[PDB]
């Protein structure tokens, strides 16, 4: 079985430079050409650039020329992305792809870049107003980075959940929302616990929400 | 560099229906097109090379057409699993160059969003934020409008929504605008309102809230 | 050939011509006093047609001392060769006797070391295949000299797409290049036999499509086991 894996998620400060790895297997690495791909959060897919595994050989996209290095172990089937210069428009995620025969793709690989620092999310109730169905939920806002995993009641209730995805505010923090639709005659009679966490800064916050008096 | 231009944007279509997807390029890039299949949180998947030949795997009920600038992706049957995302990329002339993609929605009945609406907890009013969340639950199609009214003053540049992608069972979508504001310019105003646009509604539906009940 | 022009008369003592019913049907290459090595494909279609290898010549049709048309007492294609397929496009052809050995018929001897061939270096190829876009054949033998292309960039997607094996090998094609009717002739590098030509359902001369070319070191255990 062939397959490509990368490294893992990375966070970077405006400046800095990062590294991504991709080891092949099941293939003979020197045979097809390696190419990157970047994507940016729900945007098109973009062009970075090739390497030749056996020569180091490589074509860029005049974009990234500048600021970017493809190189290769041969030794270890393994092509390495180095990104340097870099701007909070290089958060995106990265694959790398073989050129040639199937078309086998990474599974990709988060680099993020903010000026941010790990910071904890603070988790807010959406208390339901209050006739046949309401609506209820927890506000999870200000945090970096991503992601945040959102449960109700330790996973109990998963029907008419919507967890929506977060957004990039401009204090550099992401804010999450998450809600569910019940009928209104169980407010006062069931518990609605939304089970918070953020791995990044090991948070876990249990938020209970009921009507206000 | 080689412009392809992909149309449609979106497209919505219903199960068993045969449907095309196209891409032009700005100049001649012989049969040296690809196309892709990406799906929310995956990598991007290979369906064709070289205008016509299906990767290995790939269901019959794809296919390609094109020689020179024109290319045609075709789903003869569209089955649920194939609702996703669509690229094309040339690879006749370096750069390599990605469409901006085509999204493949699932048809459905006219459906009217639920709109709720939720005030700034008391907890958050702690610190020196507030935020105001309006929900828009279950509907279609996706086109929606949400305007904020502050005392009957009609707000810009202060809210950001977030959709989530059409549900699994009843093909639905979902929507929350938040609208940020401090803790000073909260407390100056009493009525709190966001106008819900939607083509399912005969008449523009608003859900308020007065600062204190 | 395209791209050459001919070739010095008997200057390549090793060059055959692979002949079916008469006619010169691929190159061929002497790599023992009984044997001619070619390629598997030139067969496929070939039916009951009389294969016989013309051994000593520069033209097909004007008489030459040292030309001998021979028949052939035995053809082994590479076991795992298949019309579907460019894999293993090896053919060794056994004469119906032993080769008069000249200064216009040798063996060539063949690479048994399994190193590739660095790209952009010269090799040469003969043959009498097409030597013109319009597809017309020559009566003498032509030859090219070509360099040699690196795999990974032959396997682009734009190229042979993932084709190129270990056991293969490329060269340019850029108004010089190996064409139909120079199948199982010799690619020469360092004079020594590196590849043997292939082609077949490829149209040359398109330097999108870079010709291929199978290397004779990677079935080296193969070719001795019918050689011993």
């Amino acid at each position: 079985e062939v397959q490509l894996v990368q490294s893992g998620a990375e966070v970077k400060k405006p400046g800095a430079s990062v590294k991504v790895s991709c080891k092949a297997s099941g293939y003979t690495f020197t045979s097809y050409y390696m190419y990157w791909v970047r994507q940016a959060p729900g945007q098109g897919l973009e062009w970075i650039g090739e390497i030749n595994p056996t020569s180091g050989g490589t074509n860029f996209n005049e974009k990234f020329k500048s600021r970017a290095t493809l190189t290769v172990d041969t030794s270890t089937s393994t092509a390495y992305l180095e990104l340097s210069s870099l701007r909070s428009e290089d958060t995106a995620v990265y694959y790398c792809a073989r050129e040639g025969g199937f078309a086998y793709w990474g599974q990709g690989t988060l680099v993020t870049v903010s000026s941010a620092s790990t910071k904890g999310p603070s988790v807010f109730p959406l208390a339901p107003s209050s006739g046949g169905t309401a609506a209820l939920g927890c506000l999870v806002k200000d945090y970096f980075p991503e992601p945040v995993t959102v449960s109700w009641n330790s996973g109990a209730l998963t029907s008419g959940v919507h967890t929506f995805p977060a957004v990039l505010q401009s204090s550099g923090l992401y804010s999450l929302s998450s809600v569910v639709t019940v009928p209104s005659s169980s407010l006062g009679t069931q518990t609605y616990i939304c089970n918070v966490n953020h791995k990044p800064s090991n948070t876990k916050v249990d938020k209970k929400v009921e009507p206000k008096s | 560099d080689i412009q392809m231009t992909q149309s449609p944007s979106s497209l919505s279509a219903s199960v068993g229906d045969r449907v095309t997807i196209t891409c032009k390029a700005s100049q001649n890039v012989d049969t040296d097109v690809a196309w892709f299949q990406q799906k929310p949180g995956k990598a991007p998947k290979g369906l064709i090379r070289s205008a016509s030949s299906r990767y290995s795997g790939v269901p019959s009920r794809f296919s390609g057409s094109g020689s020179g600038t024109d290319f045609t992706l075709t789903i003869s049957s569209l089955q649920p699993e194939d609702f996703a995302t669509y690229y094309c990329q040339q690879y006749n002339n370096y750069p390599l160059t990605f469409g901006q993609g085509t999204k493949v929605e699932i048809k459905r009945t006219v459906a009217a969003p639920s709109v709720f609406i939720f005030p700034p907890s008391d907890e958050q009013l702690k610190s020196g934020t507030a935020s105001v969340v309006c929900l828009l639950n279950n509907f279609y199609p996706r086109e929606a409008k949400v305007q904020w009214k502050v005392d009957n003053a009609l707000q810009s540049g202060n809210s950001q929504e977030s959709v989530t992608e059409q549900d699994s069972k009843d093909s639905t979508y979902s929507l929350s605008s938040t609208l940020t504001l401090s803790k000073a310019d909260y407390e100056k105003h009493k009525v709190y309102a966001c106008e819900v646009t939607h083509q399912g509604l005969s008449s523009p539906v608003t859900k308020s809230f007065n600062r204190g009940e | 050939i395209l791209g050459g022009r001919e070739a010095e008369a008997h200057a390549r003592p090793y060059m055959a011509s692979v002949q079916l019913n008469g006619a010169h049907l691929c190159g061929g290459v002497l790599v023992a006093e009984q044997w001619v090595l070619s390629a598997a494909h030139c067969l496929e279609d070939a039916a009951d047609g009389k294969v016989q290898v013309l051994l000593g010549a520069h033209s097909l049709s004007q008489p030459e001392p040292s030309k001998r048309l021979y028949d052939v007492l035995r053809a082994v294609p590479h076991p795992d060769s298949q019309p579907d397929t460019i894999d293993h496009d090896l053919l060794l052809l056994q004469l119906s006797e032993k080769a008069t050995l000249g200064p216009a018929v040798r063996p060539l001897p063949w690479q048994r070391v399994d190193r590739d061939v660095a790209p952009g270096t010269l090799c040469d190829v003969a043959g009498w295949g097409i030597v013109n876009h319009a597809g017309r054949r020559p009566d003498s033998l032509q030859h090219v000299l070509l360099p040699v292309l690196d795999r990974a960039t032959c396997n682009r997607r734009t190229h042979h797409d993932g084709a190129i094996t270990e056991r293969l090998m490329c060269a340019e094609s850029n108004r010089r290049d190996s064409c139909k009717g120079d199948s199982g002739g010799p690619l020469v590098c360092g004079g020594v036999l590196e590849g043997v030509v292939t082609s077949g359902s490829r149209v040359c001369g398109n330097r999108k499509k870079p010709g291929i070319y199978t290397r004779v070191a990677s079935y080296a255990a193969w070719i001795d086991s019918v050689l011993a």
